Order: structure tokens, then sequence, then C-alpha cells
RNA sequence: GCAUUC
RNA sequence: UCGAAGGUGGGAUCGGCGAUUGGGACGAAGUCGUAACAAGGUAGCCGUACCGGAAGGUGCGGCUGGAUC
RNA sequence: AGUAACUGACGCUGAGGAGCGAAAGCGUGGGGAGCGAACAGGAUUAGAUACCCUGGUAGUCCACGCCGUAAACGGUGGGUA
RNA sequence: GUGAGGGAUGACGGCCUUCGGGUUGUAAACCUCUUUCAGCACAGACGAAGCGCAAGUGACGGUAUGUGCAGAAGAAGGACCGGCCAACUACGUGCCAGCAGCCGCGGUAAUACGUAGGGUCCGAGCGUUGUCCGGAAUUACUGGGCGUAAAGAGCUCGUAGGUGGUUUGUCGCGUUGUUCGUGAAAACUCACAGCUUAACUGUGGGCGUGCGGGCGAUACGGGCAGACUAGAGUACUGCAG
RNA sequence: AUCAGCUUGUUGGUGGGGUGAUGGCCUACCAAGGCGACGACGGGUAGCCGGCCUGAGAGGGUGACCGGCCACACUGGGAC
């Protein structure tokens, strides 16, 4: 455009769309929440993926999944949620971090120990 | 925090004598582990990384404080490469090592650190203080008659003293005429490989 | 360009068309 | 309609520059012959002359071209315009090519190149530049 | 001795009734670091055949890059097929700032201070040839001068006068070394 | 003339 | 006299829920056709109008981003 | 286009705005040969709300309004060198 | 800071294997050497040309910091290892359990899953999530586009606005030079100094792009007063549709 | 602008009042003005700055500490 139409109407930018919306600006969110189940991901790829449905501080209801290899989560529990998209779930964008409140770490980890809540063993 | 595992194993990684008397590297001159013999695809950015690991490796200086080396070069006035480079032949451990009171850098720097050292009469255990022109380096006197000092007073000979240093007296006094230019340098580094590294 | 980009825009307009057809006189009476 | 004759003037001798043109000619105005003198002792082109037209003068401009028939002027560029019109101070002053180019400035002092307008420490307003 | 680097290797196919039939491109540039670079575009069905034939075709296009000191001579916008690569020259100790493709070229080039950006199209082969037409850009000032007619001090800056008086310092400082 | 699907 | 809070009144405006109802997106191996891509078996598409379970059909004007000759 | 008789930069473009704007369609009043959405039959087909055939109403035409869309296409804004 | 030097054809044990061995690895064991920081003793501040001049007065504080003693003595973890992107093999489940930032890895031979050995990058930290800038020339002033990729209004006329041919004089508004005032300190940056070094701190320049006042220039833009006919319009004589 | 008209102490004048001071600041009369696509009047959000983060720069984002202004002090009003 000609310097003429720039000074008069100038450049907008593109908007941003805000991710990740329901931890309304924090980190991490607690939540409870009110199913456990699992659930199939899209077509490629094929398994049962562990996802709670998690009620958050924020009074938004959330899907969240489960990471590691076994969990004790039950209707009720008290679970801390944070950021994580998982691209075979299709409307998942929140994992429940292991370790933390009521959520145990997996059992028998021995790598990426941090990412999964277990004590380092003595 | 210091590195204080195999000192071998980083020279074999990095193809090149860090402390340069070591039989092993010689014996084994591939890197460490099983793979060690593996053909390794070529990158630049392996290489760029590998001439800073042999520069940090060397002087044994950890990597936050080598960035701020880095800086503080790129920031004056003469190249950056050449900069960085005297910033690190400026540390207290190595200019010890350089005088020859030293066997290695990592004894170098126990020796400064454990405080054996004074710089223009006031006692200095930094060994990552930078020395300036005129600097003058003496020993206390408790550390005059030790058994390792001892030693180093009578095995000169190991390696040459480079031109900006000098050992004056068997007191082994070390004074620094100036800081060393690029050419009064001799390391075996690629200096402007780091230069690009950090560009990344 | 392909007339594939037109008969996705065709398919939409026809949709909406019947649509606004069937509702014709439901929008009537609820715009009143 | 004509809206930039200086524009005018450096389009017509690049135009003529690309197709090999030994003349150019132009309607005439003193701003185009003291650029056109410009060009002549920076080198860029061979001579100027002003003619008689029916109405008004001519500006007849002669290209240099070297032996083997190498163009003398590499590029030109018109960069102060009608509306974004672009102003320099004595220390800001445009570099064109690294320096290899002139850059032609319209100055108090008259008509001046970078390198002149920097040693008289005066700005003014960067007309185009020539490499 | 010849610095040779090997942009990039593509697996391209013809389809057949019988199915697709491989094959390897490479881009290979060959220089001396003195300033002479050639590309090289190679096809074969093997890769180190492609190679071969890419090094064949970029000793049959070496050309000659300005180089003022370890330098470029001065800023050039070179684009070729979509590739726009912009070139500027860069103070002693700066070293290579350029992406991969360009990389390559200047390094076989011999360029060791230089700074560039890619501002088109990323294809290796496109980005390479936009870096080729920027570097035939670069004019000599003793070339300036003799096209102007102008003398030297009349038609370069001051400063790049006298990086040119140091580096003939230091090809005299080789000379004598390498001649005693 | 007619000839849908995978 | 002015005057906070309060009372009364008719409107503005921003949302939440709502029997019922509209379309949209996605989902595994469901039902019905086969409209488009080859002249796709009636060239396709654009605007508009009427019609038909559905794709869509037909009229009028337009386009080639239409094959064969 | 020719002639330069005349004026002496009066030019260019134009946010908004105004006007014009194929065909179909709409309102009122005329007209209606041919053609022809819808609508009937016939044929084809598994079906045939189609293509093909026989008919056929709005419309196509006129007067005065409205509507303001088209692949309204050179898919290419206007002025000047 | 968690140690340093030396130390073999190279132990045990772990893990691969072409059963040759090869890795871990000079690593370890062992043999000497120095006790920084922690520990146990004994000295012990500056901050106060202060305050009261009555002669006493430091919250921090018996802290920081000196001088002795004992002994390697008390002191390493985290992520990653398909490509980007540095670092590969074996075993265990076989489209499962699971991984993932993107492309994508798991279907009884996986360098991508889990574990182990080995490796790499960082280190008293290492990763993850959230947030902003960068890469993104992907709102493009610097620095992009609109025949077919997203993009020329269906076509005109014209309002505000934007833009303006040749030439003389003048103003000095834009522009440009110079000087003065101001642009607090801190920050930033250059230098230099003080803390054992550094972080940090202090001193002196610069920076503070701006704005205001005085004075200078008049090429270019603009205002003002003129001139000109090549643009634009009119007249006259022909002409095609 | 998916916010186009808003304003009647409102715009201006004179005589009084008021204040430390100028002024519709207040008041009586008189004139019919004033502000708006160089976005008036509305709606949403927000203390501002020296600076900070990022960036080759231009720019983008931001205003914790430290330093300067402003605003408020359970909510609303008032004066002494
Ligand atoms: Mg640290
Ligand atoms: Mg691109
Ligand atoms: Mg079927
Ligand atoms: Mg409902
Ligand atoms: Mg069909
Ligand atoms: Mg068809
Ligand atoms: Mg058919
Ligand atoms: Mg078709
Ligand atoms: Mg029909
Ligand atoms: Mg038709
Ligand atoms: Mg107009
Ligand atoms: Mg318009
Ligand atoms: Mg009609
Ligand atoms: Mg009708
Ligand atoms: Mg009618
Ligand atoms: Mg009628
Ligand atoms: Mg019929
Ligand atoms: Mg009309
Ligand atoms: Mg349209
Ligand atoms: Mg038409
Ligand atoms: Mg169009
Ligand atoms: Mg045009
Ligand atoms: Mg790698
Ligand atoms: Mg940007
Ligand atoms: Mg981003
Ligand atoms: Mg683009
Ligand atoms: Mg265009
Ligand atoms: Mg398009
Ligand atoms: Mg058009
Ligand atoms: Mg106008
Ligand atoms: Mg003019
Ligand atoms: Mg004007
Ligand atoms: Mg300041
Ligand atoms: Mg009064
Ligand atoms: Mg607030
Ligand atoms: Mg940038």
């Amino acid at each position: 455009p000609t310097i003429q139409q720039l000074v008069r109407k100038g450049r907008r930018d593109k908007i941003a769309k805000v991710k990740t919306a329901a931890l309304k600006g924090s980190p991490q969110r607690r939540g409870v929440c009110t199913r456990v189940y699992t659930t199939t991901p899209k077509k490629p790829n094929s398994a049962l993926r562990k996802v709670a449905r998690v009620k958050l501080t924020s009074q938004v209801e959330v899907t969240a999944y489960i990471p590691g290899e076994g969990h004790n989560l039950q209707e009720h529990s008290m679970v801390l949620v944070r950021g994580g998209r998982v691209k075979d779930l299709p409307g998942v964008r929140y994992k429940i971090i292991r370790g933390s409140l009521d959520t145990q770490g997996v059992k028998n980890r021995k790598q990426a120990r941090s990412r999964y809540g277990a004590k380092k063993e003595k | 925090a210091r590195y204080t595992g195999p000192a071998t194993r980083k020279s074999r990684r990095l193809g090149v004598d860090l402390v340069g008397g070591d039989q092993s590297f010689e014996k084994r001159p591939y890197p460490p582990g099983q793979h060690g013999r593996a053909r390794i695809k070529e990158s630049e950015y392996r290489q760029q990384l590998q001439e800073k690991q042999k520069a940090r490796f060397s002087y044994g200086v950890m990597e936050k404080q080598f960035r701020r080396y880095y800086e503080e070069a790129n920031r004056q006035p003469g190249k950056t490469g050449d900069n960085l480079l005297r910033i690190l032949e400026s540390r207290l451990d190595n200019v010890v090592y350089r005088a020859g009171l030293a066997r290695t850098r990592r004894m170098a720097r126990q020796l400064v650190s454990h405080g054996h050292f004074l710089v223009n009469g006031v006692k200095v255990d930094i060994p990552s203080y930078r020395v300036s022109q005129y600097d003058i380096i003496d020993v206390k006197e408790k550390s005059l008659n030790t058994l390792p000092f001892q030693i180093a007073r009578e095995t000169a000979g190991e390696r040459p003293i480079p031109s900006w240093l000098q050992v004056v007296g068997e007191r082994q006094r070390i004074l620094v005429h100036q800081l060393p230019e690029r050419a009064q340098i001799d390391v075996p580094l690629t200096e402007q490989l780091i230069v690009e590294l950090y560009s990344k | 360009g392909s007339v594939i980009k037109k008969r996705r825009k065709r398919m939409s307009k026809k949709k909406h068309r019947k649509l606004l057809r069937r509702t014709r006189v439901q929008r009537r009476k609820l715009g009143k | 309609t004509m809206t930039d004759p200086i524009a005018d003037f450096l389009t017509r001798l690049r135009n003529a520059n690309s197709a090999y043109h030994d003349e150019v000619t132009l309607p005439h105005s003193k701003l185009k012959a003291n650029i056109a003198e410009i060009l002549k002792r920076e080198g860029y082109i061979s001579d100027y002359r002003t003619e008689d037209a029916r109405v008004g003068k001519s500006l007849v401009v002669q290209l240099k071209y070297g032996p083997s028939r190498e163009r003398s002027i590499a590029g030109l560029r018109r960069v102060s315009k009608p509306g974004l019109r672009v102003y320099a101070k004595s220390t800001n002053l445009p570099r064109v090519l690294g320096g290899l180019g002139v850059a032609i400035i319209s100055t108090s002092s008259g008509l001046l190149t970078d390198r002149q307008a920097a040693r008289q420490g005066v700005g003014g307003e960067v007309l185009a530049y020539v490499w | 001795n010849y610095i040779e680097r090997v942009v990039s290797i593509n697996r391209v196919s013809k389809v057949v009734k019988g199915g697709r039939r491989f094959s390897f491109t490479a881009l290979v540039i060959v220089g001396d670091g003195k300033g002479m670079v050639g590309v090289g575009y190679g096809k074969a069905k093997e890769v180190p055949a492609a190679i071969a034939k890419g090094v064949e075709e970029a000793r049959k296009n070496f050309f000659r890059v300005p180089l003022i000191g370890s330098t470029i001579t001065h800023p050039v916008q070179g684009e070729a097929a979509a590739g726009v690569v912009m070139l500027r020259p860069a103070s002693p100790g700066t070293g290579v700032i350029a992406g991969g493709a360009a990389r390559a070229v200047l390094e076989c080039a011999g360029v060791h201070d230089i700074l560039a950006k890619s501002l088109g199209s990323d294809n290796a082969i496109n980005v390479v040839h936009a870096t080729v037409a920027a570097l035939k850009l670069l004019q000599r000032p003793e070339e300036v001068a003799a096209r102007r007619g102008l003398p030297i001090e009349d038609v370069a800056p001051a400063g790049m006068l006298k990086a040119r008086r140091e580096s003939e310092a230091l090809a005299a400082a080789a000379a004598r070394e390498g001649s005693a």
C-alpha cells in the first residue's frame, strides 16, 4: 500500500489466539476430577488413553491426560493440572502432574523420573 | 562447581591433547565408550561445539562463566576470538600453569584455591582472578618449602614459559609485563568456531 | 484455479439458500 | 500526470542505459541540469548539453560505455519522492554501495554528493543514489 | 587443496508402469578458499556418482569473488529463482554469520567475516543460486575507479583503502616467508 | 440405446 | 437553596439459564443413491428462479477455468 | 485528425457519497405468435422427482416503477513518462 | 568446593560380542601430596575527623576477617541420546502397555515404548508448565503482495483528503548548520577505582535520539506576488461509427 | 462505528458574587453559539514515567524491585 494509505489506516497485527485459556494465566491449576475414563486416539494410532475430566478452580471443566504407566485416580481425587497438548487426542489440552496432590508418582520409574514424580531409590 | 571426573575421556572425545602428556590418549585416540569407534555423521554444529568444549575443558571453566567471558570478549574493541583467548589466559590458575609452578591446570587450580599465592602482596585464592599488566605473583612463606612446590622448583623445563610471563627468582616470583596477544598464545584450538557457535 | 475451490463454495451457498427456503415463514413469525 | 520530473529523469537514464543507447533527450529543467553536472563530475556520464526544442530547452545526455560495451552506470534509484521526502542530518548521511557509489544531496549550499556534504558538515534532502 | 562441501542430497523419482525409478541428486560446492568458488549440481543412480558429477560441474563453473581482506567489498542483495540472499561485510573476527546453504558457498569462497541473511525461498538449491548472484554483483574498487574514470582515492572510502593496504601487507608477508 | 458400486 | 443514602417509575445496555428447534465440526467396517474429476458417460462453473429423499434437475443470461472436429 | 485562433497548471486520483448497471425476480396496467421454469403424461431404468418425446403455466414482449446481483472476466484499478 | 600428582598393555564387577575379545577406564585399587569451603581452638574489626564533651557511647557482633590443629577427611545431581540437535547398543512387552514440540514411533527381530550398559549436554542445580520478544520479510517504516496461489470495488462521476509542468522574485514554515538552556538521580555505555575475584558498589565522560530561545544557509518541499505554453480545457474546419 | 451525531451553564458577552489567583468557577440578564469522520458522544480496558525484557536495528512486549509524579485510605458525602 501507498504511504498515504498507511498514514490513514495503518498496519494491524494478527490477533493471537489465547492458548490454554482455562489456566487463567497460571502455570498450573488445582482441580477435582469427576470421571476417569479411557479414550480412543485418532484413526492412525490405536490405544486406550487414560484421561480425567477435571473441574478447575478457574470454574472451567477440562479434559486432562494422565501420563505414565499406571494411575491411582478416581472420582473426587484432587490433582494439579498443567498445560500439555497430546496430539493423538481430539480435544485434550492439559496434562495432570504426576507426584502432586493426590496423584502418586508412577511406580518402578528409573529414567525421566523428575517428569513422573518418582523419588530416587536409596 | 568443578569437573572432577576422568580427564582422558574428554581429550579422547575431542580428539586433541588437553593435558598433552597423556599416554592413554595416544593409545586410544578415538572417542570413549562402546560406540567410540563408530562413524559419526558430520555437522557444522558438532565442529563448533567441540572447539568450545576444547577451550572450556582445557582451562577448567564452567559453561556459565565461559559464556560471560564470550560476552566480554565480544564487547571489547578487538576481534572476539583473540579477546576471548587472552581473557582465559589472564586467569590466575592459568598464569601459574604457564609459569611452571604446577604440572597440570588441575594442579594449578588446587594450589591457587588452597591459598598458596599472593598478588601484589595480598592473598588471592580465586582461580578465576584475572591478572593485569604489572601484576607480581609470589608464594607465601609456609608453601615455599612445601614438598610439591620444592618439586616444582627443581622440575623447571617441562614446558616453555611465554614471553609475557617471567619467573625471576628461586622464590618462584612471576611477573606479567602485559596481556598476551594471539601470537603469544599457543593453544590447540580454532577460536573462530567458538565465536560462530555463540552467534547461533 | 481448480473448479474444486468453486465447488466448495457452491455447496455451502446452496445449503444456506435451501435453509432459508424452509424457514421463511418461521423467520417472519419469529421476527414479529 | 507527470508528478516527479527527477524520477522521470532517472528512469529515462536507466532505460536508455539498459538499451545501450548512446544519447538521451529530456525536457530541460534547472534541477535536472544540476544533477547531470554531478553525474559528469562523478564520471557516471560522458557529457551533457542544452539544446532548444519547439517550446522549451532540451537536455541531451550522452552515455558512457567502456571498451567491450560495459555500462558505466550500474544502478539508479530515486530516494526522496513526492510526499515521502527523505532528509538526512550531516551525521546520518547515507552510504551507497558501502561508499563506492554516490548519493546526491540537495543542500542550501547547492547540490552536493554525500562526500562533499559530509566534509562541509551540511545535510539536506537525499535526491537519488547512483552506483 | 580444494575444499568440497556437499550441501544437499535429494532422492528424486520418475514413475513408470513397473513402479518408481529412484535417482539421487547432489548439490556440491567446490572452492580453494582464496576467492574461487564453483557450484555443481550432479545427478546419478547412486549417491557417490551424483557427488562426483557435482564436483566436476562445480569446477567447470569456478568464478572469482571480490574480497577486500577476508570480507566482501560492499553490501549486496542477490535474487534467483525466488531465492533472496543479503550479504553484508563485517569487521575482522565476526566470523561467517550465515545460514546453511550460504555458509557452504562463502566458506569455500574463503570469506572469513560476513553477515548473510536468506529472505526468500528456503530451497537449498535456489538459496545457493541467489548467493552466487549476490557474489557476482560484488564490484572491486579498482573496477569502479576505472569504469568511472576517477582515481581510487576519489571513489572509495578511506577505511576501505586502509583495509586494502593491510591485506596487501599480509600477502607480502606470506610471500616473504614462503620464498625464504 | 444402455453401462451403478468397490 | 444545594445535597449522600433511600423510595417510586418507564426505559437503555451487558450477560446466564430455557421446553422446543437450526445449522456446523469430528467420529468405526451403517443405509440410499452416484453429483463432480476422462467429452465422468447430459461439458463444467457463475448469477437468478422454480422444483425434487439426497446428491441435484430444469429455465434465462453469462464465462472457458470445455473435450472432439 | 488537421489548424494553433483562445485560457494560462485551470491537472491527476478520490475515503465516504451519488448515478448507471446482463439475466432472473417483484409491483400495477397492457400484450401474448414462437419459445418455455413449474406442471402433466410417454419412453428409458433396479428406481428416473432427470437426460430424450408429446403437450404446457408463469416468464420471455410493451408502459412506468422496484431490485442492484453474474466466471458484471483481460479472473489484470486509474493517470503519466 | 566436593580434591591434586602418579598409577597398567590395564584387576574385580557391570554391559556388549563375530568367544578373538571390546567397552566402562587412569577409571578403580594402591603410593605419595594440599587442606580452600565446612569442623575444633585463639585473636578480632572498619563503618565513629561521628556523639556527649562527660569522659562514656556499634544494633549487626565475639559476627566478617586473621593465626594454629586433624584428615581426602563431611560435600552430585538432573535432563537428554530418530531428524531438527550433541550423544547407540542389548533385553522386555508386538497397534498392547506407552511415547510425542512437529513429522511421527508401538502389529512377537523397536537407535522413538520400559529397563540396563554406554554416551552427550548442563551442574548445586537440571527439567517441565505458564508468560513476552525472537526466529516470523508471517501487518513488511526499515522490509511483502493482488493474471492463474489469499487479494482490483461491476463501471463511472465527484466531496474531504493526498499529490503537482516550466520559470522570476521573496518569506525562512518544513529542511539544514551552529550556539545556549533544558533533557533529575539511578539505569545503559566508555574509562578508572574499591570490595581476595566476580556479582556488586563508587567517581568522571558519553547517552538522554527530544523540546524551547538566539544566530546562519535558501538547493529542495511549502506560503506569498508574478511570468510562460509542452499538461488540461475551449474555438474553428473536416471525418468514422 | 456491529458507538454518528453530542451539548442548553452548553458556547460567547456585560453587571455582580467567589478565590491566593485566572476562568460558567458561581449567579442574573442578553446573544445562538460550541464540539464532531484530523472519530465528537458512547462502550471496553488501564495508574503514568525514568526504565525493564527482547531485538542487527526499526520495532514488539512490559511498568516487579529501585527513583519521580498521580490517586485512594471499610463504602458514599461533607466541611472544619
Ligand atoms: Mg554457579
Ligand atoms: Mg516463505
Ligand atoms: Mg452402496
Ligand atoms: Mg435447549
Ligand atoms: Mg456422474
Ligand atoms: Mg456430467
Ligand atoms: Mg447418465
Ligand atoms: Mg467438465
Ligand atoms: Mg424438473
Ligand atoms: Mg446456458
Ligand atoms: Mg474522480
Ligand atoms: Mg468507493
Ligand atoms: Mg428481465
Ligand atoms: Mg413468483
Ligand atoms: Mg412482470
Ligand atoms: Mg401482468
Ligand atoms: Mg420439453
Ligand atoms: Mg436503478
Ligand atoms: Mg460480486
Ligand atoms: Mg459480459
Ligand atoms: Mg472481480
Ligand atoms: Mg498501471
Ligand atoms: Mg547428532
Ligand atoms: Mg516482524
Ligand atoms: Mg512465536
Ligand atoms: Mg507473501
Ligand atoms: Mg497493481
Ligand atoms: Mg485467487
Ligand atoms: Mg475491473
Ligand atoms: Mg481537490
Ligand atoms: Mg513544483
Ligand atoms: Mg496543494
Ligand atoms: Mg538522567
Ligand atoms: Mg468579574
Ligand atoms: Mg485498575
Ligand atoms: Mg527482526
